[PDB]
RNA sequence: AAGUCGGCUUCACCCCGGGACCCGUGAAAAGGACAGCUAAAUGUCCGUACCGAGAACUGACACAGGUGCCCCUAGCUGAAA
RNA sequence: UGUUCGGGUCGAAGCAGGGCUGUGAAGUCCUGUGGACCGUUCACAAACGAAAAUCCUGGUAAUAGUAGCAGCAAAGCAGGGUGAGACUCCCUGCCGCCGAAGGGGCCAGGUUUCCUCGGCAAUGUUCGUCAGCCGAGGGUUAGUCGGUCCUAAGACGUACCGUAAUUCGAGUACGCCGAAAGGGAAACAGGUUAAUAUUCCUGUACCAUUUAGCGUUUAGUCUGACGUCUCAGGGCAAGCCG
RNA sequence: UUAUGCUAUCAGGUGGAUGGCUCGGCUCAAGAGCUUAUGAAGGACGUGCCAAGCUGCGAUAAGCCCGGGGUAGGUGCAUGGAGCCAAUGAACCCGGGAUUUCCGAAUGGGACCUCUCCGUAGUGAUCAUUCAUGAUCGGGAACGCUCCGAAUUGAAACAUCUCAGUAGGAGCGGGAAAAGAAAUCAAUUGAGAUGCCGUAAGUAACGGCGAGUGAAACCGGCACAGUUCAAACCGAAUCCCUUCGGGGACAUGUGGUGUUGUAGGGCUGUUCAAACGUCUGGCGGUAAAAUCGAACUUGCCUGGAACGGCAGACCAUAGAGUGUGACAGUCACUUAGAUGUACGCCAAAAGACCGGAACAUGUCCCUGAGUACCGUGCGUUGGAUAUCGUGCGUGAAUCUGGGGGGCACCAACCUCCAAAACUAAAUACUCCUUGAGACCGAUAGCGAAAUAGUAGGGUGACCGAACGCUGAAAAGUAC
């Protein structure tokens, strides 16, 4: 239970909501040309450089 | 519009590819019929949704129909009767290039159309 | 057409503009609350057009020195 | 500048209506005083207290207890939740 | 469901007091007390989930290391954890 | 590239194989494949020719269905479920492991891993219907818990002065920061959720400031505020006995 | 049916070479060139109906308002669903506005806290002014100026030297900067501000006289431009702010005059009359999006599709090119050639204004000091006893004067007038705009054909990828 300030937790929240798959409708719209993005990660890996 | 400033294929295609929407309007030009060219003083006009055109190139040469829809980004028009039947069997429009058709009757429900065509 | 045009906003009075701004804020609150449950909006473009109408009203107010 | 974005309508947030509390998503820049004044001006009901939390979506949630009984139901009916 | 009683011991915790040692002397400041009682109002901001490790940390790993044995721990045997 | 003369959707380049010519570098043709470009005369250029550099980049073998999936904690079995599929997921029983740590609490750190549902291509050293994995949704509520306040070692800022000069430099003066294990105003028990709970709810409290009334200094002291070792007395959580 | 194998070909798998294509790259040329306290660049976070990245935007958040151009569609990279907007003229482009969170020069205080504390609501620091107000700060691809300043390396070792005033550092600073109107260069008698280019010339000069380093003038060009103070004489005759009342500066001198070498100016007298320049003025040019722009979409053949072949018809101040289902002057955008354009910029006629130029006379007055010079030390230089700088020391003269003429001094001759100030153009550069190319063509060309300084790596300073392509049309395979 490390203790974050408001901004550190906001940056963690942004990192968390960035770690989502591309929407299926985006894949349909681009005709399978956009299927991923570079901000995918896993929590148990090389950590965030955010906080 | 692409002047003789650049005769290079790369610059021509870059200008067309990144054309603004008001420039892509002019890409919808089509040849006017002999009567229309005589009674407008210009050789060509932009194909609009609604006017009647005759397809003069492709698999549908000779067909006359009304323009159902226009896409400025694709630079294509959709004509009544120019369709592609799909594996379902349902009929889907086949998009056409406006330079492959000829306007035979203009839609003039817009009072601004006459000056749009010329001047 | 749209909810209300620039001519409509400039034609109203100060109190009328404030009342319409409050009503648009209420409609935006209701629509955003509906989407809070995850469910799709009944009118997907309505939210964006409400927001842009609110912006237009605020701009007319700022021009007229009300805010 | 209104601090109140919209009522939070989830299962847990809807369980507040049976205790006369109502949960809102609010501007994260605002505080409890601003939230109370904004809600009291927005619906005209006296607010007994404000509970606020920040989430991992970057949002700020405010739970408002009201003084007058049924005020949460009246606001939830005015908004369109109920 | 009972829910009533007694006794023993008591660390590794609390209170209190003594002694010894130092060519070693073992922080500061905010705050508090010494004159306050009654009533009403106010108490904003940030954190708060969960892991805290032989799988949630770190060592490229669901790593026999390290961070942390950091702080705690029942009965018998036994001086004893 | 300049220039001359051409070929191509009646099928260019490229590719696989073959025929012929040439000492040869190579050229040409044929068949297939391929679907839009390609040559040629005379000249001119160059980022112009690879088998080698423990060459570089990519791809891919043998090794090999091999090593490993044992050594420091040798752990599973029966019956019943679920499921397309069960050593491996769930229940009951039996048999076991840790039991001053492998349990409990929490710092730093992590950052959603938490909870529910739905999945099983990859991850998991096997499998998998399981999962810290994948997808979707949900979850963190404070006057009293911390931070916040104070100052410590010690930083930083401004000024002064130095320096060719500075974002550089010691000191001084004034400030300001520096402890989630030092100091410190105050809250407890119970309940509630799937996931929060001294935070929400019930009950019963407490502290601080401002205001209003009722009264006022004793003022400068004490407290905060302290090392190591050793010991007595009293109490008590835990423990034990009738 | 000889297994395990071996050699060749074929079919398929894997793989991603080759070819073809390319909205990218690179290089060169021509333009254009500052911005920020009216809060920039940059960053953080947020912002979309379904939205994770990038891009845009800022709680009015892929956007709001006005004018012009454009006109029928639009809703970014990125044609998915559902809606919304748009003839009340949207989208789009040009111009002008509004909104514009937090950090950041960051500037009320504090930041291992992009937030937090006081809230007396914030002119942080250093400065100018009368104390109304104002200036400075950060950023900018390179270029510019000032100052500080290595080593590898070469000398086939190495020390002076070289590398090299390079690399790197600090400060300043603009569209350019610096320089700039001779105390000059010459040589027997001349030229006439500065910069940049060519040449002188690898010459003179320096140098273990080794290796090496290395000018300038003359001359030919580009472009041309000259002036302002200090003082003499006069003595408040001036300048600034202003609420128009007045206030501030100023006799330690505001202003006038004056500005220089075969001396000039002042003071006294005479003559000629006034050139340059500043302001107004906007004939007219330059000038936004943009507008118009000839002539085939004719027959047959091939084909999925003609821009092809074979007949036929035309334009050309347009046969540059690109797109379009295969090769297009005549299908589309264009092109050649004409038009138009808000704000701006230059700008001629014509007016208003301070005023300019010669001579005579001379026990007359003025003409820049720790300066010029010199001694000594060091750096630097080709600068050699003869470069420039600057540390210490020393230190003048006043037109009957002073400096220079490559060691010092004497003489002659020639030449200039420092120690105060400004000054366009010719020049440099490439973030940016346009154009071009015997350039590269996806392991190339920028690292990046950009969800690329990204993924990823490093505590950090920093290092740093890979990945292009269905088809004419999704007709993206019904049952
Ligand atoms: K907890
Ligand atoms: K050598
Ligand atoms: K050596
Ligand atoms: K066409
Ligand atoms: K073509
Ligand atoms: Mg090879
Ligand atoms: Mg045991
Ligand atoms: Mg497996
Ligand atoms: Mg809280
Ligand atoms: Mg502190
Ligand atoms: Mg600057
Ligand atoms: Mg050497
Ligand atoms: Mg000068
Ligand atoms: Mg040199
Ligand atoms: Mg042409
Ligand atoms: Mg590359
Ligand atoms: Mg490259």
């Amino acid at each position: 239970m490390s203790h974050n300030m408001k901004g550190q937790k906001k940056r963690l929240a942004k990192a968390h909501k960035q770690n989502t798959r591309v929407p299926v409708w985006v894949i349909v719209k681009t005709n399978r040309k956009v299927v991923s993005h570079p901000r995918r990660r896993h929590w148990r890996r090389r950590s965030l450089d955010v906080k | 519009m692409i002047a003789m400033v650049s005769k290079q294929p790369r610059k021509q295609r870059k200008a067309r590819y990144a054309a603004p929407l008001h420039i892509r309007q002019k890409f919808m030009g089509a040849r006017l019929s002999e009567a229309l060219t005589k009674e407008y003083g210009t050789r060509s006009a932009a194909v609009i949704t609604g006017d009647t055109v005759k397809v003069m190139r492709g698999d549908f040469k000779g067909t006359e129909g009304k323009v159902q829809s226009v896409s400025l980004m694709d630079g294509t028009i959709t004509v009544d009767g120019v369709i592609s039947t799909k594996v379902d069997g349902t009929e889907v429009p086949r998009p056409l290039n406006p330079s492959n058709v000829m306007i035979t009757k203009l839609e003039m429900k817009d009072g601004r159309r006459a000056s749009s065509i010329k001047k | 057409m749209a909810i209300l045009r620039t001519s409509e906003i400039r034609t109203m009075t100060i109190e009328e503009r404030a009342d319409e701004l409050e009503n648009l804020n209420n409609e935006l609150v209701r629509e955003r609350a509906l989407t809070s449950a995850g469910g799709a909006p009944e009118n997907p473009g309505r939210i964006g057009e409400i927001r842009r109408t609110i912006a237009r009203i605020k701009t007319i107010q700022h021009e007229l020195n009300e805010i | 500048m209104s601090s109140i974005n919209y009522p939070f309508v989830t299962e847990k947030a809807m369980m507040l209506l049976d205790e006369n509390k109502l949960q809102f998503i609010v501007d994260t820049r605002s505080n409890k005083k601003q939230i109370l004044e904004d809600v009291e001006k927005m619906y005209g009901f006296k607010v007994k207290s404000v509970r606020t939390m920040t989430t991992m979506k970057g949002m700020k949630k405010a739970v408002l207890a009201f003084e007058e009984p049924e005020a949460a139901h009246e606001i939830a009916t005015r908004i369109g939740l109920m």
